[PDB]
């Protein structure tokens, strides 16, 4: 099985640099040609970065000529991105990609990691309870004011799945983040289960967990 | 540059049913066009290459068609896991370059969202800020709106909306709509209501809590 | 095994003229699906018995597929010199090489 492991995303300022990379496994990583794309949140995909099976040559698009380079250590069975001069609009999840070896184009590609290019600082979550109110009732967490992304929330350390939706952040006008997550149980476990939310940003390395009570008053 | 352009952006489509996707590129590319399906929160899925040829473990309800500058991707019986925005790209020239995508939805019977609204926490009170949240839950189809009645006088401005991707099981949505006062401005009000309207509803459906009560 | 691959061999040219790549799959009846044309470091281009040419993008300025299942080179640089192969993949019998070398000079 073809496998693609991308490192190095967070955040950096404009004008600095950061170094990417892409670990594989399943395949001769020093016979196929390698690709970069990467893809802004919610917006489409750009190609940023394409070199020879052995290094020889590479190519660039004129958005980030003279800023990126691409290369691969074959022993290391590694593929690097070093992103130099970065601009804002450079905020993307990177992806590499190998090349057909039976065409010219992608088959197979990473799961990302995320670059974020902003002269904000990093902030984490604070985490504010959905309590359960006035059959099937719904509780939930607010995971408020937080920078950058991303941020995962599971529910009792993932015992609870079905019934849960953790919804998109969206940007407040501070420059934070901010979203909720949710799951309906019904009414009657209400006095008897136990309903933690475990939100976890790595960005700010806080991990933590807020029960959700049917506060009673 | 080439500009390849997909048509249309959006498509709904009932499951066992036919979609079918546009690229055009801006000049000709030959047959080095490719398509891709990218899942919500996963990578692009290599679907095609060579404009007709489908890649190995892609199921043959897939097919690619075109040469030039027009080129066609058809999903012939869709399914539930189908749903993803579907990408083209040409590999002709450099820079390579990639459509903007058509995403594609499964279309089923209408659903009425379940309503709930969150007073804000005790706890989130002490910041200064206040934040009201509501939730539509597991409806059908994807429009719908939210508006915040605050002693019955209607908000402007100050709300913040988000919407789950297409549930695997039964293809709903959800929403979370998040308002944001000062403190001091929370306690000059008194009835906090989320007004919902949606297909599914014969009639608009509010749901609220008096602050203070409890 | 039987069935050998015949080639220009090893040529030279002028820079910023042409010149031809040809091979010759003789010796044996196995069905030609797919022809790769490659230096020593990239892909230049693929025939395919169904699908037909694809030219590798670093190489549409300056290349031309054939004639015949050979390849044109439009411009070349002293930066072309090396080993040039064509693949061939074959049914029953396997994959085909033969290999050119060219040096191209001032």
């Amino acid at each position: 099985e073809v496998q693609l492991v991308e490192s190095g995303g967070g955040l950096v300022q404009p004008g600095g640099s950061l170094r990417l990379s892409c670990a594989a496994s399943g395949f001769t990583f020093s016979d196929y040609y390698m690709y970069w794309v990467r893809q802004a949140p919610g917006k489409g995909l750009e190609w940023v970065a394409y070199i020879t099976k052995g290094g020889g040559s590479t190519y660039y698009p004129d958005s980030v000529k003279g800023r990126f380079t691409i290369s691969r250590d074959n022993a290391k069975n590694t593929l690097y991105l070093q992103m130099n001069s970065l601009r804002a609009e450079d905020t993307a999840v990177y992806y590499c990609a190998r090349q057909t070896n039976y065409d010219f184009t992608m088959d197979y590609w990473g799961q990302g990691t995320l670059v974020t290019v902003s002269s904000a600082s990093t902030k984490g979550p604070s985490v504010f309870p959905l309590a359960p109110s006035s059959g099937t009732a719904a509780l939930g967490c607010l995971v408020k004011d937080y920078f950058p992304e991303p941020v995962t929330v599971s529910w009792n350390s993932g015992a609870l799945t079905s019934g849960v939706h953790t919804f998109p952040a969206v940007l407040q006008s501070s420059g934070l983040y901010s979203l909720s997550s949710v799951v309906t149980v019904p009414s009657s476990s209400l006095g008897t289960q136990t309903y933690i939310c475990n939100v976890n940003h790595k960005p700010s390395n806080t991990k933590v967990d807020k029960k959700v009570e049917p506060k009673s008053c | 540059e080439i500009v390849m352009t997909q048509s249309p952006a959006t498509l709904s489509v009932s499951p066992g049913e036919r979609a079918t996707l546009s690229c055009k590129a801006s000049q000709d590319v030959g047959t080095s066009v490719a398509w891709y399906q990218q899942k919500p929160g996963q990578a692009p899925r290599l679907l095609i290459y060579w404009a007709s040829a489908r890649h190995t473990g892609i199921p043959a309800r897939f097919s690619g068609s075109g040469s030039g500058t027009e080129f066609t991707l058809t999903i012939s019986s869709l399914q539930s896991e189908d749903f993803a925005v579907y990408y083209c790209q040409q590999y002709s020239s450099y820079p390579l370059t990639f459509g903007g995508g058509t995403k594609v939805e499964i279309k089923r019977t209408v659903a009425a969202p379940s309503v709930f609204i969150f007073p804000p926490s005790d706890e989130q009170l002490k910041s200064g800020t206040a934040s009201v949240v509501c939730l539509l839950n597991n409806f059908y189809p994807r429009e719908a709106k939210v508006q915040w009645k605050v002693d019955n006088a209607l908000q402007s401005g100050n709300s913040q909306e988000s919407v789950t991707e297409q549930d695997s099981k039964d293809s709903t949505y959800s929403l979370s709509s998040t308002l944001t006062l000062s403190k001091a401005d929370y306690e000059k009000h008194k009835v906090y209501a989320c007004e919902v309207t949606h297909q599914g509803l014969s009639s608009p459906v509010t749901k609220s809590f008096n602050r203070g009560e409890c | 095994m039987t069935g050998t691959i015949e080639t220009t061999g090893n040529i030279s040219a002028e820079k910023g003229g042409s010149i031809i790549l040809q091979c010759h799959l003789s010796s044996t009846t196995a069905q030609v699906t797919q022809v790769n044309w490659e230096q020593q470091d990239q892909l230049l281009a693929i025939c395919n018995a169904d699908l037909g040419w694809h030219i590798s993008p670093s190489f549409k300025d300056r290349v031309a597929p054939g004639p015949g299942l050979g390849l044109t080179l439009q411009s070349l640089t002293v930066n072309d010199t090396g080993e040039y192969f064509c693949i061939y993949h074959t049914y029953p019998d396997g994959t085909y090489t033969g290999r050119i070398f060219l040096e191209v000079l001032e």
